[PDB]
């Protein structure tokens, strides 16, 4: 549905859903595969850098407020929705002053305290066969896949989980809403 | 190469500078901070 | 040119054929995207696209440069303009009588007129491609 991004979803993110989809052929008519897929991939994004910062030492914090003030900074930085230019100033920025690995293709966020890149992808497939799709491909690089479930289920790579359990359980409720609207729609 | 503004390009690259030139280097805590708020106050001049 | 050699001038028909030379002596040999990932790695490195360091002969190269042209007080610009002229071959039609190679290329208006030879023999050392030729 063309109105299912701009009834639920707040202004800001509607610009940056209007961007950078502008370049092949598809439009917000055509659509409903990967119109408002691109939605949402900066919503996650969104949740996972909001209430998360990190203290004077390199410890994490999960605050309150969210306007950094001073003595705490942001814990993620948000490198989908940019010009593909910027996405990889964003990337190569890292990885000149923490000896990393640079990947291959384009990863969506990256955690300032344990240096991991992430690559996300959420989607109706339970969690194996999405979890190997991009794991035996994006391999090597020890880029850390996060692969959710429509529902609620959980696997990440060792199920190693640097997030919070309050914040990635509203995380759940978050896909869970929006899942039971596809058929309505 | 970009479709963006001249403007949003310059911004976007003035935070994540100033936040390597922090976080993993030598510039200072309130510097970032200094930063920031005149991207805010570029950003709310449009 | 400072360490070169000369030997004497002999007079004589001079025949030239006219073929595609080298011109850039010293052309660590690339192609021109290659030589601007070099470039990119050396000069403007926070600001590299999404492509790597291919093969050995631009890590080298990136690593030397980096390590050269350390805290070189100069234009970026300037730099970028030298790497490009240096790494890329560069070719053209002359018309030449006797040695093709580069450095030998990059002397023919001292070693060869219209009716005369001027023997010479450029500082360094003959590339053992060139000696087997």
């Amino acid at each position: 549905m063309e109105n299912f991004v701009r009834t639920n979803f707040n202004p800001m993110i509607l610009e940056r859903a209007e961007k950078t989809m502008k370049e092949y052929g598809e439009n917000p008519q055509n659509e409903g595969n990967k119109f408002a897929a691109i939605s949402t991939h900066m919503e996650v994004c969104f949740m996972y850098s909001d209430f998360h910062f990190i203290d004077l030492e390199g410890n994490t914090i999960v605050k309150e407020n969210d306007d950094d003030n001073a003595m705490l900074k942001h814990r993620f930085e948000i490198i989908e929705g940019q010009e593909r230019n910027i996405a990889w100033t964003i990337v190569n920025s890292i990885c000149n002053m923490t000896e990393n690995s640079k990947p291959r293709f384009l990863p969506d966020l990256y955690d300032y305290k344990t240096n991991k890149f992430i690559e996300i992808g959420v989607t109706r497939r339970k969690v194996e066969d999405y979890y190997y799709e991009k794991a035996s491909k994006l391999k090597g690089e020890n880029v850390y896949i996060h692969i959710f479930s429509f529902d609620g289920e959980e696997m990440a790579t060792d199920d190693e989980y640097i997030l919070d359990e309050e914040s990635r359980a509203r995380i759940k409720t978050r896909l869970f809403v929006l899942r039971q609207e596809l058929a309505t729609a | 190469i970009g479709m963006a503004s001249m403007l949003d390009a310059m911004l976007s690259r003035a935070r994540i500078d100033a936040r390597i030139d922090l976080e993993s280097g030598r510039i200072s805590s309130q510097d970032f901070s200094e930063i920031t708020n005149t991207c805010k106050a570029i950003e709310a001049l449009k | 040119l400072t360490h070169g050699t000369f030997g004497p001038v002999k007079f004589y028909n001079q025949v030239k054929v006219r073929k595609r030379v080298d011109i850039n002596p010293g052309h660590k040999d690339l192609t021109s995207r290659e030589a601007q990932e070099v470039i990119m790695e050396v000069v403007f490195p926070n600001e590299v696209g999404a492509r790597t360091l291919s093969s050995d002969a631009q890590l080298t190269i990136t690593k030397e440069k980096k390590e050269e042209l350390k805290n070189c007080k100069i234009s970026p610009i300037m730099v970028a303009y030298m790497l490009e002229r240096e790494l890329v071959r560069r070719t053209r039609f002359l018309p030449i009588a006797g040695a093709t190679s580069s450095t030998y290329v990059e002397v023919l208006h001292l070693t060869q007129g219209t009716c005369w030879e001027q023997q010479y023999t450029p500082g360094g050392e003959a590339e053992n491609d060139d000696l087997d030729q």
